[PDB]
RNA sequence: CUUUAAUGUUUGAUGUUCUAACGUUGACCCGUAAUCCGGGUUGCGGACAGUGUCUGGUGGGUAGUUUGACUGGGGCGGUCU
RNA sequence: GUUUAUUAAAAACACAGCACUGUGCAAACACGAAAGUGGACGUAUACGGUGUGACGCCUGCCCGGUGCCGGAAGGUUAAUU
RNA sequence: AGGACCGAACCGACUAAUGUUGAAAAAUUAGCGGAUGACUUGUGGCUGGGGGUGAAAGGCCAAUCAAACCGGGAGAUAGCU
C-alpha cells in the first residue's frame, strides 16, 4: 500500500472543490518513492519506501535512527 | 545540506570545511563513498579528535580517486604499460593496472576498473578505455597507451 | 504459387491458394512444440479485452529460435515446415554437434543449404551475426533492438529491413514501415528477407475462411445503438458526428503514440 | 556618493559531457530441479523518463440536473410590468 | 450464414473484398486506484479502430466551416515569484 | 473438392388451422429452412448489474431487463386518488 514507512503518511481522502463549489471525493497520494539507503552500520543497501518528506527526516535524523525506530515499531524492511 | 569533507573533492573544498551541497550529491555520492559526512553537531565534536587519525594516516594512505569518476581522467596514472593487444582497440581484456607501475606506489594510489565482458563486442569497430567505466559505447574513447603502446 | 479455385460453389469462386510443394506433409518435429491455448481475447479478469477473437482451429506452438545463440557451429537445414502461429514458414535445422532447432525461413533458403552465427559468418542468407559485422546497405531480418534478447523486427512473411548508415554504437536501420531507427550496433540480425512473400496474395473467400483463422465478426457502430457506440443509432442510417473509437477517441488521424522513453532512438517517423 | 571593469561567489538560461539517484517487460550467478519476486555482476538508457502536490487547456467518456405560465384541449402564434 | 427465447427472419446484422487511419514493441488499444493481464509467446505481408460491403465499369469537383495533422514572427494566457 | 445439391436423425421456426379459465405461463397437426459446417451436442470452467455478453434486435444475463434478484436507507417523497 501507499504507506511511507518512515512517517506513516497514508493517503487520505478529501475534496475537489469546483468554483460553484460542487465537491466530489478525492484522495490526496503522498510522495512516495523506492529509495536504497546506504547503511554504514551493516555495509549495505537497504531499499525502503519512503516519501519525500521521510527523505529529509533521514537525512536530519540520520539513517540509523530512523532504522531503529522501524524495528521498534516492526516494519520488516 | 552542510557537510564536513573528509577528503579532497573537486570544487567543494579540501580536508575539512562544512560546506554547502545540494541533498541529491551529498545523498547518492559523497556519503555513499568516502568522501564527506553530514554535520549534525556531534559529528563535528566527533571530527575534532578524529581528525589527528584522519588528516594524517587516512590522508597519507588515500586523498585521490575518492570514487574513481572524474580523479581518473584528470590526475592521469597507470599511463605505462607493456600489454599492447591484438590491433589497438582494448575490449573485454582487463590488462594490467597494478603490476609495472612507479606512481601509483606511494601514499596515495588512484585505480581503475574492468571494461565491458564479451557479449557482443570484439577486436573491430570501435575501443575502450582503460579507466573506471560505466558506459563503455559513449563513454570517451581517449587512447591510453596500453591498446597499442 | 498462388491458384485460383475454380467457380464450383459461391465460396469457392473468389478463394486464392498459396500453395508451395516443397512445404513438409508431415508431422512436426515433436520436441520443440508446446501446448497454446486460445483465449478468446479474454484476459486474467475474464473480460474481453481485444474483441473479434475466438474460435478457429487448434494449434500447436513451435518453439522458434530467434536468439541464434549458438556460435560457431555450422548447421544444415532439414526441412521446410508450416507454422500455423505466423505468416512465415519455419525450417528444422541440425546442428554438427546433432541438436535440432527451428529457424525463420529466408527467401532462397532450401534443403541442404547451410547457415552459421556469430561474428566470423559468411555474408549469405539464413547467417545471423552483429549489425557491426554486418556491412552499411544490406538487407536483413529477424532483427534485434538491444543485444541479447532475440530479433523481434522484420519478421513476418515477406518483411526485411535496409541498414542505411552506422555511427560509432549505433546503426541506422529502415524498417518495412518507412521509419528509421536507431539500434545498437551488438544486435544480432539475420541475412536475406524472410519468405513466403506471397502470403499477400491469399484471397480467403468467404467468412468461414476467416473464421478458421480465430476471427469473429465486426459489427459498425453505426449498426448499435447510442448506449452501445458513440456512433449509435438515429432513424435510418445517420452518422452526424466525427469518427472515434467504442471508448470515444477520435480515429481517423489522431496519433496515439506517447512514449518519450524510445523518441531518441527514432529518427524519422514513418512518411 | 555619481559611474564602470572581474572573479571565489548566489541562484536564471542554452548547450554539450558525465554517473552516483532513478528505469530496464537486456545478459549471466545465486535463494532454487521456479519465464514470479528478490539480491548480485554487467550492459544500455540517465537526472531524461516516470510518480506525488499545485496549475492552464481539453474533456456527453461519466454524473447530477434545468428547459415557465396563461391558453374555449395541447402545440405553433400572441401575451406577461 | 445471424437476428427481436414468447406478435417482426427481412431490404436489417454478419460476410469474403476494398479504402482510410493509428500502432517500432514495455506497440497502439482494452480490463484494472495498482501489481499485472489480453493484444501475442504475435512484430508493419502484424495488430487495433472506423467506413463501405462479391464481382464488372467506376468513384468527378470543393479544404471556405467543424475535425484531425504540421509549422510557426507575433498577441493573450495559470500555478509559482 | 465444395460454408455444393435432394433428403431422415439432429438443429431450427416461414404459412395456416386449433387452442387462448389451453393437454401446454409459447404448444399440437399439416406443410416449411439447414442438414460436413460460420454445424450441432454432452461434461466442466470463465465473464456480474452502469457491469457482462451481444454476426447489433436494446437482444440475452434462472418464465423478470432502456439497467436483474435479495436485503437495507425506508414508514423515501406523493401540492394526487
Ligand atoms: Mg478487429
Ligand atoms: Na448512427
Amino acid at each position: 500500500s501507499r504507506v511511507c514507512q518512515v512517517t506513516g503518511k497514508r493517503p487520505v481522502t478529501g475534496n475537489n472543490r469546483s468554483h460553484a463549489l460542487n465537491a466530489t471525493k478525492r484522495r490526496f497520494l503522498p510522495n512516495l518513492h523506492s529509495h536504497r539507503f546506504w547503511v554504514e552500520s551493516e555495509k549495505r543497501f537497504v531499499t525502503l519506501r519512503v516519501s519525500a518528506k521521510g527523505m529529509r527526516v533521514i537525512d536530519k535524523k540520520g539513517i540509523d535512527t530512523v532504522l531503529a525506530e522501524l524495528r521498534a515499531r516492526g516494519e520488516k524492511y | 545540506m552542510q557537510v564536513i569533507l573528509l577528503d579532497k573533492v573537486a570544487n567543494l573544498g579540501s580536508l575539512g570545511d562544512q560546506v554547502n551541497v545540494k541533498a541529491g550529491y551529498a545523498r547518492n555520492f559523497l556519503v555513499p563513498q568516502g568522501k564527506a559526512v553530514p554535520a549534525t553537531k556531534k559529528n563535528i565534536e566527533f571530527f575534532e579528535a578524529r581528525r589527528a587519525e584522519l588528516e594524517a594516516k587516512l590522508a597519507e594512505v588515500l586523498a585521490a580517486a575518492n570514487a574513481r569518476a572524474e580523479k581518473i581522467n584528470a590526475l592521469e596514472t597507470v599511463t605505462i604499460a607493456s600489454k599492447a593487444g591484438d590491433e589497438g582497440k582494448l575490449f573485454g581484456s582487463i590488462g594490467t593496472r597494478d603490476i609495472a607501475d612507479a606512481v601509483t606506489a606511494a601514499g596515495v594510489e588512484v585505480a581503475k576498473s574492468e571494461v565491458r565482458l564479451p557479449n557482443g563486442v570484439l577486436r573491430t569497430t570501435g575501443e575502450h578505455e582503460v579507466s573506471f567505466q560505466v558506459h563503455s559505447e559513449v563513454f570517451a574513447k581517449v587512447i591510453v597507451n596500453v591498446v597499442a603502446e | 504459387a498462388v491458384v485460383k479455385c475454380k467457380p464450383t460453389s459461391p465460396g469457392r469462386r473468389h478463394v486464392v491458394k498459396v500453395v508451395n510443394p516443397e512445404l513438409h506433409k508431415g508431422k512436426p518435429f515433436a520436441p520443440l512444440l508446446e501446448k497454446n491455448s486460445k483465449s478468446g481475447g479474454r484476459n486474467n479478469n475474464g473480460r474481453i479485452t481485444t474483441r473479434h477473437i475466438g474460435g478457429g482451429h487448434k494449434q500447436a506452438y513451435r518453439i522458434v529460435d530467434f536468439k541464434r545463440n549458438k556460435d560457431g557451429i555450422p548447421a544444415v537445414v532439414e526441412r521446410l515446415e508450416y507454422d500455423p502461429n505466423r505468416s512465415a514458414n519455419i525450417a528444422l535445422v541440425l546442428y554438427k554437434d546433432g541438436e535440432r532447432r527451428y529457424i525463420l525461413a529466408p527467401k532462397g533458403l532450401k534443403a541442404g543449404d547451410q547457415i552459421q552465427s556469430g561474428v566470423d559468418a559468411a555474408i549469405k542468407p539464413g547467417n545471423t551475426l552483429p549489425m557491426r559485422n554486418i556491412p552499411v546497405g544490406s538487407t536483413v531480418h529477424n532483427v534485434e533492438m538491444k543485444p541479447g534478447k532475440g530479433g523481434q523486427l522484420a519478421r513476418s512473411a515477406g518483411t526485411y529491413v535496409q541498414i542505411v548508415a552506422r555511427d560509432g554504437a549505433y546503426v541506422t536501420l529502415r524498417l518495412r514501415s518507412g521509419e528509421m531507427r536507431k539500434v545498437e550496433a551488438d544486435c544480432r540480425a539475420t541475412l536475406g528477407e524472410v519468405g513466403n512473400a506471397e502470403h499477400m496474395l491469399r484471397v480467403l473467400g468467404k467468412a468461414g475462411a476467416a473464421r478458421w483463422r480465430g476471427v469473429r465478426p465486426t459489427v459498425r457502430g453505426t449498426a448499435m445503438n447510442p448506449v452501445d457506440h458513440p456512433h449509435g443509432g438515429g432513424e435510418g442510417r445517420n452518422f452526424g458526428k466525427h469518427p472515434v473509437t467504442p471508448w470515444g477517441v477520435q480515429t481517423k488521424g489522431k496519433k496515439t503514440r506517447s512514449n518519450k522513453r524510445t523518441d531518441k532512438f527514432i529518427v524519422r517517423r514513418r512518411s
